[PDB]
């Protein structure tokens, strides 16, 4: 008697769906003047 | 659409509908083709 009772198990043997990662994400790097009105730091990436 | 509603496209929450139609084009060039014939010329006999 290794188990006495109901045993409900999810077997999880479906075929997974595959999606496309990202169509167009544009990596940009051009110069700018850091200061008061510019909210970014001169080396960190900023998501726009 | 049958081919785009696959079992894997529907599993991601993607369901496709096709709307095909035709517009009403503006009649910018209405052509009229006049011919003078003699088909009903024998109609003036009776």
């Amino acid at each position: 008697s290794f188990f006495h009772g109901v045993t409900v198990t999810n077997v999880d043997i479906g075929a997974r769906t595959i999606a496309l990662p990202a169509s167009s994400v544009i990596g940009l790097c051009d110069v700018f003047t850091p200061g008061a009105q510019a909210s970014a730091k001169p080396n960190v990436p900023v998501l726009l | 659409d049958p081919d785009l509603n696959s079992a894997s496209q529907l599993a991601q929450g993607k369901v496709y509908w096709n709307i095909r139609f035709t517009d009403v084009p503006p009649a910018e060039n209405p052509n009229f083709r006049v011919e003078v014939t003699d088909q009903w010329l024998t109609e003036v006999l009776d």
